[PDB]
RNA sequence: UUAGGCGGCCACAGCGGUGGGGUUGCCUCCCGUACCCAUCCCGAACACGGAAGAUAAGCCCACCAGCGUUCCAGGGAGUACUGGAGUGCGCGAGCCUCUGGGAAAUCCGGUUCGCCGCCACC
RNA sequence: AGUGCAAGAGCAAAAGAUGACUUGACAGUGUUCUUCCCAACGAGGAACGCUGACGCGAAAGCGUGGUCUAGCGAACCAAUU
RNA sequence: CCUGUCAAACUCCAAACUUACAGACGCUGUUUGACGCGGGGAUUCCGGUGCGCGGGGU
């Protein structure tokens, strides 16, 4: 900018959304990367090996497509996390994937948040994945016990469009169900 | 557009720069929230040469704390022009700040891809004396 | 001393204040001379005195032939003339003298000096063409007080 | 394709450049090759510049000096057309000469030395202590100029 | 030299030229390389570990294995050939 | 890529500016604290739940060259400096001829307001 | 700016600061380079591994001291396990 | 703004040139065995001059 002495920043971290010392740190395992990224009204999940030009993206899952399989309910909350964790799980072990890392970027490693959600969902879709259980939530919170109960203290609805009053966190056991499932078009 | 460029009070800090405390309890009573200690740097001839050690307490009041907190801190002050900053934030006075703002402030607070606000969408020291004129008070 | 001993660019740049000390101040009284107020453009006639070979002037040579040169200007053109002279370089070079046989042998600082590569402008004066003449003779007594042999170029004026 | 020819001796002649010169199959003052123009062949030659008399030659030139002094890879004997002939795949001296500044084949190639063991230059040469253009008979020679050496070293 | 130690009459080759400041790419540094590869050696004045004697940049070794995720490169020294451990990050493929 | 996620090179991308863009799509700003979590004080931030409103921010698109930068042309300049050679010149410091290389500042006109990879998506 | 001290060099979602937890300044054995360019030479030094045990973190991972280059010493003798 | 000068321990710049590896050409080695490896015997560790680049000293 001044002048010729002047040091710019690389572009992902002027645009301050890449962590290149936690990026570093990452690839030393030499494991693919469970990119586990959120939304406002959604939540992501790919799976990243290196390459000569930049990522490769082998696998992900995005909550939107999570409906595709039947899913009537929001995109960003603790129940789709962890179903997209665990869609793009299924995906990375059909392409010969076996073990990943978990890589959350700016979001903050904080017990029973989302991004943790979303590792469990992939574990639990048979990937391999360095974790720490106490860290995670507890099953109700995943199924989505936690806003059910929210949904208690009604006077009003929650839900703005039409779904259901008290919600259905069986909606969860259904789709979770439907994935490990066989069958499925993934 | 006028919605979502239509100013507000972010946070209004409160503190009493002392240098040696007890008087934190004045603020916890007529803020209605808990106060916060106040270090230093820098060795100091007024015998002040313990670098971190307690010498004021602040208070950061937001949303409502901070509106009821200025439906009376702000009456027991004549304001004035010089008083803006650049930024149109002011200070007065025990000390009280207001920092002013428009509505999508969060893109420079977050930790994901912020950005520094452009100096359009900046407060100005005069558009931001109207939005306060424009609540229970006078100007210069 | 004789200039012998320092009139040949023998040693290397040696001008790093942050490192010699004891450096003698500068014998020259001032570089600006004249009307430093009028502009060199101001002037019809622009002359300058060339080195016609490399060598190094200590600040007392440098001191002595400008001072012999601007006190004839003075004297021919009055002490407040329609002139301006000038002196741009500056003695940057430090010298030395070992002053124990070589054992040693650095020696401490003594004075300094002033590069000049044959070719170069050490003066170079602003005047009019009625005395354009006094000018070329404050050269010529300029010249007889540095080791190396001048040459007085004109720089613009073709009026004769 | 040019022709070098060593007119300064090696002693106090800096060694890469002698090794060079050695590279070049020439271990001797008055010494010549055939050399053609390359990328790598031209390095060389430049950084013999000094020390040798170079230059494109006349075929007719090339072949009076093919004629007296080219000889086999081993021996004694002459080399003339009937020699040529039934040595090379050419049938004179004349053919040969051609293929060598069409650069189509080379001594080694052909059974004969790399070296033209030259005789003194008949009259003397124009001096080995300044270069061609300021009246020497160092460095780069005119395909006329070349031909004046050769020849007076029959 | 008025000293002995690594860092002598090192401050050109280890500095680094002021657009490059701050810390380096992990591409590089994590990059693979196969035994019997040519690779460059020349330090990042921005990473610390896994260099190698300062002497030996601009040599251009063989990878013949590694030692942890270091590297093991030869190379040859004058006449005498030295086996050297560097990490990725000072290395660059031949080519 | 009618606004997305991960990157490579790491200013050709910086600084500054102009103009354009979002009904059930996106990113956002946005709305809100029962929970996971959160602040030596603030649901500000982090974390969680959510869509009433908006495209002013950001972001994506198109464009500007004043500054910085990258590259190109002519000018400077085959100048400065230089590897090889010389019974070339100079009292000398030094210079010159041939040979093979060859700048820098700066001036002038251009270029640059990033390019590329993977995945995803009317 | 700071980073214990020469100088030179490295570092900004850190190598700097604050806070908490921790004591890896751990045990054991090596590879390579350095000391000693090339080119033989000891003590010392460093980078890079392996095995054991530990600290931290969600995890990748980081920790064989203080960001890097100075702060070091033979046999004999003595004391200690 | 304009104007005058510098740097062995300055650098937005920047050669010639030196230098690692590789290929090509050259030269060289496969009865003259190169490259390399092992062993025996040394001498030697007062150097000097020219040229280029130097540092100190009139
Ligand atoms: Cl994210
Ligand atoms: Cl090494
Ligand atoms: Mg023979
Ligand atoms: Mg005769
Ligand atoms: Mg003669
Ligand atoms: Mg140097
Ligand atoms: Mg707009
Ligand atoms: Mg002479
Ligand atoms: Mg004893
Ligand atoms: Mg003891
Ligand atoms: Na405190
Ligand atoms: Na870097
Ligand atoms: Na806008
Ligand atoms: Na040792
Ligand atoms: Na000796
Ligand atoms: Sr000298
Ligand atoms: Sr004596
Ligand atoms: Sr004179
Ligand atoms: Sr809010
Ligand atoms: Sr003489
Ligand atoms: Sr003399
Ligand atoms: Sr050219
Ligand atoms: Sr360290
Ligand atoms: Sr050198």
């Amino acid at each position: 900018a001044t002048g010729p002495r002047y040091k710019v920043p690389m572009r992902r971290r002027r645009e301050a959304r890449t962590d290149y010392h936690q990026r570093l740190r990452l690839l030393k395992s030499g494991k693919p990367r469970l990119v586990a990224r959120k939304s406002n009204k959604h939540v992501r999940a790919q799976l990243v090996t290196l390459g000569p030009n930049g990522d490769d993206t082998l696998a992900s899952a995005h909550s939107s497509d999570l409906a595709e399989y039947g899913w009537e309910a929001p995109t960003g909350n603790m129940p789709s996390a962890y179903l997209t964790g665990l869609l793009a799980g299924l995906r990375a072990q059909e392409a010969g994937v076996e073990e990943a890392v978990l890589d959350i970027g700016l979001n903050s490693p904080t017990p029973g948040s989302k991004v943790f959600a979303i590792q469990e969902g992939a574990i639990d879709a048979g990937l391999d994945i360095p974790h720490n259980d106490d860290v995670l939530a507890d099953w109700q919170r995943t199924r989505g016990a936690h806003i059910a109960e929210y949904d208690e203290q009604l006077e009003e609805p929650l839900y703005s469009g039409d779904f259901d009053a008290a919600d259905l966190p069986e909606h969860f056991d259904e789709l979770r169900e439907t994935l490990l499932d066989g069958d499925i078009e993934l | 557009f006028h919605e979502m460029r239509e100013p507000r009070i972010e946070k209004v800090v409160v503190h009493m720069g002392i240098g040696h405390a007890n008087a934190e309890d004045i603020l916890g009573e007529i803020t209605g929230q808990m106060p916060v200690r106040t270090k230093a740097k820098r060795t100091v001839g007024e015998f002040d040469i313990r670098e971190g050690d307690p010498i004021g307490a602040k208070v950061t009041l937001r949303d409502e704390m901070a509106e009821e907190f200025l439906q009376t801190a702000l009456p027991l002050a004549e304001l004035a022009t010089s008083q803006f900053d650049d930024t149109g934030n002011f200070s007065f006075g025990l000390d009280v700040t207001v920092n002013l703002v428009r509505p999508g402030y969060r893109v420079a607070k977050r930790d994901k891809a912020s950005r520094s606000i452009p100096t359009k969408h900046r407060l100005n020291p005069a558009d931001a004396v109207a939005f306060i004129e424009s609540t229970y008070d006078v100007e210069v | 001393k004789p200039a012998s001993m320092y009139r040949d660019i023998d040693k290397p740049a040696y001008t790093r204040r942050e490192y010699i000390t004891g450096i003698p101040g500068s014998k020259i009284a001032q570089h600006k001379m004249g009307r430093k107020q009028k502009d060199a453009d101001d002037y019809p006639v622009q002359i300058s005195l060339i080195v016609e070979e490399t060598v190094q002037l200590r600040h007392g040579s440098l001191e002595a032939s400008r001072l012999s040169a601007n006190r004839h200007l003075i004297k021919e053109l009055g002490e407040e003339g329609d002139y301006k002279m000038t002196l741009r370089k500056f003695p940057h070079q430090v010298l030395r003298e070992n002053k124990d046989g070589m054992r040693a042998a650095f020696g401490k600082i003594v004075g300094t000096a002033a590069r000049v590569q044959a070719g170069e402008q050490l003066f170079t004066a602003y005047c009019n063409v009625e005395d354009a003449e006094h000018v070329k003779e404050a050269f010529r007594r300029a010249y007889n007080k540095i080791t190396p042999s001048c040459r007085i170029k004109v720089e613009r004026g073709e009026e004769l | 394709m040019h022709a070098l020819v060593q007119l300064r001796g090696e002693v106090n002649m800096h060694t890469d450049i002698q090794d060079t010169l050695e590279m070049l199959n020439i271990h001797h003052v008055n010494h010549c090759t055939l050399v053609p123009e390359t990328d790598a062949y031209r390095g060389m030659v430049a950084k013999v510049n000094d020390f040798v008399a170079f230059g494109e030659p006349s075929q007719e030139t090339l072949e009076t000096v093919l004629a007296t002094r080219a000889e086999p890879l081993e021996g004694d004997a002459d080399v003339d057309d009937e020699w040529v002939a039934e040595h090379t795949d050419y049938d004179d001296i004349s053919g040969l000469a051609f293929a060598l500044l069409s650069e189509e084949t080379t001594l080694r190639e052909q059974g004969l030395s790399p070296t033209l063991r030259l005789h003194p230059p008949r009259g003397g040469h124009d001096g080995v202590k300044h270069p061609v253009k300021e009246g020497g008979q160092l460095g780069k020679h005119d395909t006329e100029g070349i031909d004046d050496l050769l020849e007076a070293m029959r | 030299p008025s000293s002995n130690g690594p860092l002598e009459g090192t401050r050109g080759k280890l500095k680094n030229k002021p657009r490059d400041r701050g810390t380096s790419p992990p591409q590089r540094a994590v990059e693979e390389f196969d035994d019997g590869e040519k690779v460059h050696l020349k330090i990042d004045p921005s990473v610390p570990n896994g260099r190698f004697h300062p002497r030996f940049d601009g040599q251009t070794g063989t990878v013949e294995g590694k030692q942890g995720d270091a590297y093991k490169v030869d190379i040859v020294d004058g006449g005498k050939e030295k086996t050297i451990i560097v990490t990725a990050a000072h290395l660059r493929r031949q080519e």
